[PDB]
């Protein structure tokens, strides 16, 4: 029942590799659907060509600001920012996919991929998926970040879609 | 206030109940004559937002005036929020959330977060920013009463 989405990740235009994600539509269907649809481009906008603008190596890789490319932007499929669906799922280790947000009940399109256990984010950020294939790629991506998040190269979603 | 101990170490120091009594007094002797403002500045050097609230919370009666002051604080806290939109995403290790207006005014922030913002390099001087808002409210009261 849970959909799978892929990102083909590139580093300054050059192919790094593929990350796939299981999306937990059986627990967080609205949040899963948002990410899924932004990944296929079916609404006429979404993640293709966007970047991971904030990478903090021992914490997480953040992306999905496909409108401003710097964390100030984002847009859901719902025409408005949407509610924290639930906080059932926990931030249990590397590969957890979770909503970035800008406060309670402000989910747009930004998300992050955990590169460590971040248990203290529990109840603040909605977990809605986890990396299925390509953890090695996420582990390579974390090399391009810094304390504070600025990336040393442009890390982009060169292609994306639903498997 | 933030202060130093005898071994050269940074410590928060609770507000001297002697500075507090001087202040409360001032506001009750002078009512709200223009001289309360310099007094407040004098008495609140180095104050955290927690210390500032302790000051204000002690003012006995003058309910109408204190309410004018609270309205001013609230308007300034809203303006601060309007001008300082939050960046999306989880707070990184060894960083703090950027203060909201209510953080600056002490209501949703701890002493220890206050001190973190104040003593950070570069700092966010939450005590000085809150003090400015309070002095604008004091100005409003003084314009009303004298």
């Amino acid at each position: 029942v849970n959909p799978t989405v892929f990102f083909d990740i590139a580093v300054d235009g050059e192919p790094l590799g593929r990350v796939s994600f299981e999306l937990f539509a059986d627990k967080v269907p609205k949040t899963a659907e948002n990410f899924r649809a932004l990944s296929t481009g079916e609404k006429g906008f979404g993640y293709k060509g966007s970047c991971f603008h904030r990478i903090i190596p021992g914490f997480m890789c953040q992306g999905g600001d496909f409108t401003h490319h710097n964390g100030t932007g984002g847009k859901s499929i719902y025409g408005e920012k949407f509610e924290d669906e639930n906080f059932i799922l926990k931030h249990t280790g590397p590969g957890i996919l979770s909503m970035a947000n800008a406060g309670p009940n402000t989910n747009g399109s930004q998300f992050f991929i955990c590169t460590a256990k971040t248990e203290w984010l529990d109840g603040k950020h909605v977990v809605f998926g986890k990396v299925k294939e390509g953890m090695n790629i996420v582990e390579a991506m974390k090399r391009f970040g810094s304390r504070n998040g600025k990336t040393s190269k442009k890390i982009t979603i060169a292609d994306c879609g639903q498997l | 206030p933030i202060v130093q101990n005898l071994q050269g170490q940074m410590v928060h120091q609770a507000i001297s109940p002697r500075t507090l009594n001087a202040w409360v007094k001032v506001v009750e002797e002078k009512a709200f004559s223009p001289e309360v403002i310099p007094m407040f500045s004098a008495l609140s050097e180095g104050a955290t937002p927690q210390d500032l609230n302790t000051m204000l919370n002690t003012v006995g009666g003058h309910q109408a005036a204190m309410q004018m002051l609270k309205e001013t604080i609230n308007e300034e806290a809203a303006e601060w929020d309007r001008l300082h939109p939050v960046h999306a995403g989880p707070i990184a290790p060894g960083q703090m959330r950027e203060p909201r207006g209510s953080d600056i005014a002490g209501t949703t922030s701890t002493l220890q977060e206050q001190i973190g913002w104040m003593t950070h390099n570069p700092p966010i001087p939450v005590g000085e920013i809150y003090k400015r808002w309070i002095i604008l409210g004091l100005n409003k009261i003084v314009r009303m009463y004298s």
